[PDB]
Protein backbone atom coordinates (compact mmCIF):
# COMPACT_ATOMS: atom_id res chain seq x y z
CA UNK A 1 0.00 0.00 0.00
CA UNK A 2 1.10 3.58 0.73
CA UNK A 3 0.84 6.01 3.66
CA UNK A 4 -1.52 8.86 2.87
CA UNK A 5 0.82 11.12 4.81
CA UNK A 6 4.53 10.41 4.27
CA UNK A 7 3.82 8.18 1.28
CA UNK A 8 6.22 5.53 2.60
CA UNK A 9 5.58 1.96 1.47
CA UNK A 10 7.90 0.44 4.04
CA UNK A 11 6.53 0.12 7.57
CA UNK A 12 6.27 -2.52 10.34
CA UNK A 13 2.51 -2.03 10.68
CA UNK A 14 -0.25 -0.22 8.81
CA UNK A 15 -2.76 1.86 10.75
CA UNK A 16 -5.84 3.80 9.71
CA UNK A 17 -7.18 7.34 9.52
CA UNK A 18 -10.57 7.92 11.20
CA UNK A 19 -11.80 8.22 7.60
CA UNK A 20 -10.30 4.92 6.48
CA UNK A 21 -7.08 6.16 4.88
CA UNK A 22 -3.98 3.97 5.41
CA UNK A 23 -1.18 5.54 7.46
CA UNK A 24 2.17 3.99 8.35
CA UNK A 25 3.03 3.11 11.93
CA UNK A 26 4.80 6.40 12.74
CA UNK A 27 2.22 8.71 11.17
CA UNK A 28 -0.70 6.71 12.59
CA UNK A 29 0.83 6.46 16.06
CA UNK A 30 1.89 10.12 16.01
CA UNK A 31 -1.56 11.46 15.13
CA UNK A 32 -3.10 9.26 17.84
CA UNK A 33 -0.68 10.50 20.51
CA UNK A 34 -0.45 14.19 19.66
CA UNK A 35 -3.63 14.95 17.74
CA UNK A 36 -2.19 16.27 14.47
CA UNK A 37 -0.70 14.78 11.30
CA UNK A 38 2.99 14.01 11.50
CA UNK A 39 4.79 16.99 9.89
CA UNK A 40 7.46 16.30 7.26
CA UNK A 41 10.52 18.36 6.26
CA UNK A 42 11.11 20.59 3.20
CA UNK B 1 -1.16 18.38 29.18
CA UNK B 2 -0.78 22.07 28.24
CA UNK B 3 1.62 22.88 25.38
CA UNK B 4 4.56 24.87 26.75
CA UNK B 5 7.20 27.12 25.13
CA UNK B 6 10.44 25.35 24.18
CA UNK B 7 13.88 26.95 23.88
CA UNK B 8 16.18 25.37 21.29
CA UNK B 9 19.62 26.36 19.93
CA UNK B 10 21.30 25.33 16.66
CA UNK B 11 17.80 25.26 15.10
CA UNK B 12 19.07 24.18 11.67
CA UNK B 13 20.78 21.18 13.26
CA UNK B 14 19.16 17.82 12.55
CA UNK B 15 18.18 17.01 16.14
CA UNK B 16 16.73 20.48 16.79
CA UNK B 17 14.94 20.84 13.45
CA UNK B 18 13.29 17.47 14.01
CA UNK B 19 12.04 18.60 17.42
CA UNK B 20 10.96 22.02 16.13
CA UNK B 21 8.76 20.72 13.32
CA UNK B 22 6.77 18.30 15.47
CA UNK B 23 6.69 20.68 18.43
CA UNK B 24 5.30 23.62 16.49
CA UNK B 25 2.89 21.24 14.78
CA UNK B 26 1.30 19.97 17.99
CA UNK B 27 0.94 23.47 19.48
CA UNK B 28 4.16 24.27 21.34
CA UNK B 29 5.70 27.71 20.85
CA UNK B 30 9.39 27.56 19.91
CA UNK B 31 12.16 30.06 20.55
CA UNK B 32 15.32 29.10 18.72
CA UNK B 33 18.80 30.42 18.08
CA UNK B 34 20.14 30.00 14.57
CA UNK B 35 23.58 30.98 13.32
CA UNK B 36 22.20 32.17 9.98
CA UNK B 37 18.76 32.95 8.55
CA UNK B 38 19.79 32.04 5.01
CA UNK B 39 19.28 28.43 4.01
CA UNK B 40 16.71 25.79 3.12
CA UNK B 41 16.22 24.56 6.67
CA UNK B 42 16.56 28.08 8.07
CA UNK B 43 13.96 29.38 5.64
CA UNK B 44 11.64 26.46 6.47
CA UNK B 45 11.78 27.06 10.22
CA UNK B 46 11.13 30.74 9.57
CA UNK B 47 7.97 29.69 7.71
CA UNK B 48 6.57 27.66 10.62
CA UNK B 49 4.08 29.90 12.55
CA UNK B 50 4.86 29.67 16.26
CA UNK B 51 8.60 29.54 15.68
CA UNK B 52 10.40 32.67 16.81
CA UNK B 53 13.99 32.84 15.63
CA UNK B 54 16.93 34.69 17.15
CA UNK B 55 19.90 35.00 14.81
CA UNK B 56 23.31 35.36 16.40
CA UNK B 57 26.26 33.29 17.68
CA UNK B 58 26.17 31.54 21.07
CA UNK B 59 29.82 32.06 22.08
CA UNK B 60 30.24 34.85 24.65
CA UNK B 61 26.73 36.09 24.05
CA UNK B 62 24.71 35.87 27.22
CA UNK B 63 22.18 38.52 26.05
CA UNK B 64 21.01 36.05 23.40
CA UNK B 65 20.74 33.20 25.87
CA UNK B 66 18.68 35.31 28.24
CA UNK B 67 16.23 36.32 25.52
CA UNK B 68 15.93 32.72 24.34
CA UNK B 69 14.76 31.46 27.75
CA UNK B 70 12.34 34.36 28.37
CA UNK B 71 8.99 32.76 29.10
CA UNK B 72 10.47 29.37 28.27
CA UNK B 73 9.20 26.35 30.19
CA UNK B 74 11.08 23.62 28.31
CA UNK B 75 14.42 23.41 26.55
CA UNK B 76 16.19 21.00 24.20
CA UNK B 77 19.88 21.88 23.96
CA UNK B 78 22.26 20.46 21.37
CA UNK B 79 25.32 22.57 20.58
CA UNK B 80 27.83 22.11 17.76
CA UNK B 81 31.59 22.58 18.10
CA UNK B 82 31.54 24.86 15.05
CA UNK B 83 29.97 27.56 17.22
CA UNK B 84 33.01 27.55 19.49
CA UNK B 85 33.97 26.10 22.88
CA UNK B 86 31.04 23.82 23.68
CA UNK B 87 31.91 23.79 27.39
CA UNK B 88 31.84 27.58 27.80
CA UNK B 89 28.69 27.83 25.65
CA UNK B 90 26.96 24.87 27.28
CA UNK B 91 27.65 26.32 30.72
CA UNK B 92 26.46 29.81 29.80
CA UNK B 93 23.24 28.29 28.45
CA UNK B 94 22.61 26.30 31.62
CA UNK B 95 23.26 29.42 33.72
CA UNK B 96 20.81 31.49 31.69
CA UNK B 97 18.23 28.71 31.87
CA UNK B 98 18.33 28.62 35.68
CA UNK B 99 18.63 32.40 35.82
CA UNK B 100 15.34 32.48 33.89
CA UNK B 101 13.69 30.34 36.56
CA UNK B 102 10.82 29.03 34.44
CA UNK B 103 12.55 25.97 33.00
CA UNK B 104 10.72 22.86 34.25
CA UNK B 105 12.69 20.42 32.09
CA UNK B 106 16.07 20.95 30.44
CA UNK B 107 17.00 18.26 27.88
CA UNK B 108 20.72 18.42 27.03
CA UNK B 109 21.99 16.24 24.20
CA UNK B 110 25.21 14.70 25.47
CA UNK B 111 28.00 12.43 24.26
CA UNK B 112 30.65 10.26 25.99
CA UNK B 113 34.24 11.12 26.83
CA UNK B 114 35.98 7.91 25.74
CA UNK B 115 39.15 8.61 27.75
CA UNK B 116 37.13 7.83 30.87
CA UNK B 117 36.51 4.19 29.92
CA UNK B 118 39.74 3.00 28.31
CA UNK B 119 43.22 4.09 27.09
CA UNK B 120 41.19 5.68 24.29
CA UNK B 121 41.42 9.40 23.42
CA UNK B 122 38.63 11.95 23.85
CA UNK B 123 36.59 12.41 20.67
CA UNK B 124 36.76 16.29 20.53
CA UNK B 125 33.17 16.91 19.48
CA UNK B 126 31.83 14.45 22.01
CA UNK B 127 33.84 14.70 25.24
CA UNK B 128 33.09 18.41 25.83
CA UNK B 129 29.38 17.61 26.08
CA UNK B 130 29.90 15.20 28.97
CA UNK B 131 31.45 18.05 30.96
CA UNK B 132 28.45 20.33 30.31
CA UNK B 133 26.21 17.46 31.42
CA UNK B 134 27.95 17.49 34.80
CA UNK B 135 27.58 21.25 35.01
CA UNK B 136 23.87 21.05 34.24
CA UNK B 137 23.43 18.48 37.00
CA UNK B 138 25.42 20.75 39.32
CA UNK B 139 23.04 23.70 38.89
CA UNK B 140 20.08 21.59 39.89
CA UNK B 141 18.14 22.16 36.67
CA UNK B 142 15.41 19.56 36.25
CA UNK B 143 17.10 17.78 33.37
CA UNK B 144 17.42 14.73 31.16
CA UNK B 145 20.34 13.67 28.98
CA UNK B 146 19.94 12.04 25.58
CA UNK B 147 22.80 10.31 23.71
CA UNK B 148 22.19 10.24 19.97
CA UNK B 149 23.20 7.30 17.87
CA UNK B 150 24.77 7.60 14.43
CA UNK B 151 22.38 9.25 11.97
CA UNK B 152 20.91 7.14 9.16
CA UNK B 153 20.97 10.24 6.98
CA UNK B 154 24.70 10.94 7.20
CA UNK B 155 24.74 8.56 4.25
CA UNK B 156 25.14 10.05 0.78
CA UNK B 157 26.88 8.93 -2.41
CA UNK B 158 28.47 12.38 -2.47
CA UNK B 159 32.17 12.52 -1.40
CA UNK B 160 31.50 13.57 2.19
CA UNK B 161 33.62 12.10 5.04
CA UNK B 162 33.04 8.89 7.00
CA UNK B 163 29.61 8.05 5.64
CA UNK B 164 29.86 7.90 1.87
CA UNK B 165 27.73 5.20 0.31
CA UNK B 166 29.64 5.64 -2.96
CA UNK B 167 28.38 4.63 -6.39
CA UNK B 168 30.97 2.42 -8.10
CA UNK B 169 31.26 2.29 -11.91
CA UNK B 170 29.62 -1.14 -12.11
CA UNK B 171 26.48 0.31 -10.55
CA UNK B 172 27.42 -1.13 -7.16
CA UNK B 173 27.76 0.70 -3.86
CA UNK B 174 30.70 0.59 -1.47
CA UNK B 175 31.09 2.19 1.96
CA UNK B 176 34.59 2.75 3.42
CA UNK B 177 34.92 3.28 7.18
CA UNK B 178 37.30 2.58 10.08
CA UNK B 179 34.52 0.87 12.06
CA UNK B 180 34.86 -2.87 12.54
CA UNK B 181 32.60 -4.48 9.92
CA UNK B 182 30.96 -6.78 12.46
CA UNK B 183 30.60 -4.61 15.58
CA UNK B 184 26.99 -3.46 15.96
CA UNK B 185 26.73 0.30 16.38
CA UNK B 186 23.78 2.46 17.56
CA UNK B 187 21.89 4.18 14.78
CA UNK B 188 19.21 6.85 14.87
CA UNK B 189 16.98 8.40 12.23
CA UNK B 190 17.37 12.07 13.25
CA UNK B 191 14.71 13.65 11.06
CA UNK B 192 12.16 10.92 11.62
CA UNK B 193 12.59 10.04 15.27
CA UNK B 194 14.34 12.73 17.29
CA UNK B 195 11.29 14.98 17.48
CA UNK B 196 8.66 12.37 18.46
CA UNK B 197 10.99 10.95 21.11
CA UNK B 198 11.84 14.33 22.62
CA UNK B 199 8.13 15.18 22.80
CA UNK B 200 7.46 11.96 24.68
CA UNK B 201 10.23 12.80 27.14
CA UNK B 202 8.79 16.28 27.69
CA UNK B 203 5.30 14.82 28.03
CA UNK B 204 6.66 12.35 30.56
CA UNK B 205 8.26 15.24 32.46
CA UNK B 206 11.15 15.41 34.95
CA UNK B 207 8.96 13.39 37.32
CA UNK B 208 10.14 10.39 35.33
CA UNK B 209 13.33 11.42 33.54
CA UNK B 210 14.97 13.94 35.85
CA UNK B 211 18.70 13.20 35.99
CA UNK B 212 18.35 10.24 33.61
CA UNK B 213 20.59 9.46 30.67
CA UNK B 214 18.78 8.05 27.66
CA UNK B 215 20.34 6.35 24.65
CA UNK B 216 18.64 7.90 21.61
CA UNK B 217 19.11 4.98 19.28
CA UNK B 218 16.34 2.75 17.96
CA UNK B 219 18.35 -0.06 16.34
CA UNK B 220 21.88 -1.47 16.43
CA UNK B 221 23.48 -2.70 13.20
CA UNK B 222 27.03 -3.55 12.17
CA UNK B 223 28.74 -1.86 9.24
CA UNK B 224 28.06 -5.05 7.30
CA UNK B 225 24.40 -5.24 8.37
CA UNK B 226 23.79 -1.60 7.47
CA UNK B 227 25.24 -2.55 4.10
CA UNK B 228 22.87 -5.51 3.93
CA UNK B 229 19.92 -3.17 4.61
CA UNK B 230 20.87 -0.83 1.76
CA UNK B 231 21.34 -3.74 -0.64
CA UNK B 232 17.99 -5.41 -0.02
CA UNK B 233 16.40 -1.99 -0.38
CA UNK B 234 17.95 -0.62 -3.59
CA UNK B 235 18.19 -3.86 -5.59
CA UNK B 236 21.94 -3.24 -5.87
CA UNK B 237 25.02 -4.84 -4.30
CA UNK B 238 26.50 -2.88 -1.41
CA UNK B 239 29.73 -3.84 0.30
CA UNK B 240 31.53 -2.58 3.38
CA UNK B 241 35.27 -1.92 3.37
CA UNK B 242 37.09 -1.25 6.65
CA UNK B 243 39.75 1.37 5.98
CA UNK B 244 42.39 2.36 8.61
CA UNK B 245 41.56 6.03 8.06
CA UNK B 246 38.74 8.31 7.03
CA UNK B 247 38.92 9.26 3.35
CA UNK B 248 38.65 13.06 3.24
CA UNK B 249 37.71 13.64 -0.38
CA UNK B 250 36.79 17.32 0.10
CA UNK B 251 38.02 20.45 1.90
CA UNK B 252 36.68 20.15 5.44
CA UNK B 253 37.33 22.63 8.29
CA UNK B 254 40.19 21.88 10.72
CA UNK B 255 38.00 21.15 13.74
CA UNK B 256 36.17 18.50 11.76
CA UNK B 257 39.45 16.73 10.88
CA UNK B 258 40.56 16.36 14.49
CA UNK B 259 37.18 14.73 15.04
CA UNK B 260 37.67 12.08 12.36
CA UNK B 261 41.24 11.21 13.32
CA UNK B 262 39.97 10.57 16.85
CA UNK B 263 37.19 8.44 15.43
CA UNK B 264 39.84 6.44 13.56
CA UNK B 265 41.72 5.66 16.78
CA UNK B 266 38.70 4.87 18.97
CA UNK B 267 36.77 2.79 16.45
CA UNK B 268 39.55 1.89 14.02
CA UNK B 269 42.42 0.80 16.26
CA UNK B 270 40.80 0.07 19.63
CA UNK B 271 37.36 -1.06 18.46
CA UNK B 272 35.77 0.73 21.43
CA UNK B 273 31.99 0.95 21.96
CA UNK B 274 30.11 3.97 20.61
CA UNK B 275 28.58 4.40 24.07
CA UNK B 276 31.42 3.32 26.44
CA UNK B 277 29.34 4.25 29.49
CA UNK B 278 28.60 1.21 31.70
CA UNK B 279 24.85 1.82 31.49
CA UNK B 280 25.07 1.63 27.71
CA UNK B 281 27.80 -1.03 27.43
CA UNK B 282 19.19 -3.72 25.02
CA UNK B 283 20.49 -0.18 24.71
CA UNK B 284 17.58 0.52 22.34
CA UNK B 285 14.92 -0.47 24.88
CA UNK B 286 14.18 2.95 26.37
CA UNK B 287 14.04 4.75 23.01
CA UNK B 288 11.59 2.28 21.43
CA UNK B 289 9.45 2.50 24.57
CA UNK B 290 9.37 6.32 24.21
CA UNK B 291 8.46 6.17 20.49
CA UNK B 292 7.22 3.03 18.68
CA UNK B 293 7.14 4.58 15.21
CA UNK B 294 10.87 4.71 14.52
CA UNK B 295 12.34 4.34 11.02
CA UNK B 296 14.93 1.57 10.66
CA UNK B 297 17.84 1.54 8.20
CA UNK B 298 15.90 -0.44 5.60
CA UNK B 299 13.05 2.08 5.34
CA UNK B 300 15.53 4.91 5.44
CA UNK B 301 17.46 3.05 2.72
CA UNK B 302 14.49 2.47 0.44
CA UNK B 303 12.27 5.48 1.13
CA UNK B 304 14.65 8.33 1.86
CA UNK B 305 18.11 7.57 0.45
CA UNK B 306 16.92 7.66 -3.18
CA UNK B 307 15.01 10.89 -2.56
CA UNK B 308 17.79 12.78 -0.79
CA UNK B 309 20.25 11.76 -3.50
CA UNK B 310 18.11 13.07 -6.38
CA UNK B 311 17.46 16.38 -4.61
CA UNK B 312 21.19 16.51 -3.86
CA UNK B 313 22.06 16.00 -7.53
CA UNK B 314 22.20 12.37 -8.64
CA UNK B 315 20.22 10.14 -11.01
CA UNK B 316 21.26 6.56 -10.36
CA UNK B 317 17.78 6.05 -8.89
CA UNK B 318 16.09 6.91 -12.18
N1 LIG C 1 26.01 12.70 12.91
C1 LIG C 1 25.77 11.76 13.98
O1 LIG C 1 25.52 10.60 13.70
C2 LIG C 1 25.81 12.18 15.40
C3 LIG C 1 25.55 11.18 16.48
C4 LIG C 1 25.59 11.54 17.81
C5 LIG C 1 25.90 12.94 18.18
N2 LIG C 1 26.12 13.78 17.20
C6 LIG C 1 26.41 15.16 17.66
O2 LIG C 1 25.46 16.08 17.08
C7 LIG C 1 26.01 17.41 17.12
C8 LIG C 1 25.48 18.23 15.91
O3 LIG C 1 24.08 18.31 16.02
P1 LIG C 1 23.09 18.05 14.83
O4 LIG C 1 23.25 16.64 14.35
O5 LIG C 1 21.69 18.22 15.30
O6 LIG C 1 23.47 19.08 13.70
P2 LIG C 1 23.98 18.93 12.20
O7 LIG C 1 25.22 18.14 11.99
O8 LIG C 1 22.76 18.27 11.60
O9 LIG C 1 24.17 20.41 11.54
C9 LIG C 1 24.44 21.60 12.33
C10 LIG C 1 23.99 22.74 11.45
O10 LIG C 1 24.25 23.98 12.17
C11 LIG C 1 25.13 24.88 11.35
N3 LIG C 1 25.94 25.62 12.36
C12 LIG C 1 25.87 25.51 13.73
N4 LIG C 1 26.84 26.43 14.24
C13 LIG C 1 27.43 27.02 13.17
C14 LIG C 1 28.53 28.08 13.11
N5 LIG C 1 29.15 28.63 14.29
N6 LIG C 1 28.92 28.48 11.69
C15 LIG C 1 28.23 27.85 10.59
N7 LIG C 1 27.30 26.96 10.80
C16 LIG C 1 26.90 26.55 12.06
C17 LIG C 1 25.91 23.82 10.51
O11 LIG C 1 26.65 24.28 9.37
C18 LIG C 1 24.76 22.88 10.13
O12 LIG C 1 23.88 23.39 9.08
C19 LIG C 1 27.54 17.24 17.13
O13 LIG C 1 28.06 17.91 18.29
C20 LIG C 1 27.75 15.71 17.11
O14 LIG C 1 28.91 15.30 17.85
C21 LIG C 1 26.09 13.47 15.75
CL1 LIG D 1 21.62 26.90 13.27
ZN1 LIG E 1 3.51 7.62 7.16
Amino acid sequence: TTCTNCFTQTTPLWRRNPEGQPLCNACGLFLKLHGVVRPLSL
Amino acid sequence: QQKKTIAVVNATGRQAASLIRVAAAVGHHVRAQVHSLKGLIAEELQAIPNVTLFQGPLLNNVPLMDTLFEGAHLAFINTTSQAGDEIAIGKDLADAAKRAGTIQHYIYSSMPDHSLYGPWPAVPMWAPKFTVENYVRQLGLPSTFVYAGIYNNNFTSLPYPLFQMELMPDGTFEWHAPFDPDIPLPWLDAEHDVGPALLQIFKDGPQKWNGHRIALTFETLSPVQVCAAFSRALNRRVTYVQVPKVEIKVNIPVGYREQLEAIEVVFGEHKAPYFPLPEFSRVTDEARKLWSGWRDMEEYAREVFPIEEEANGLDWML
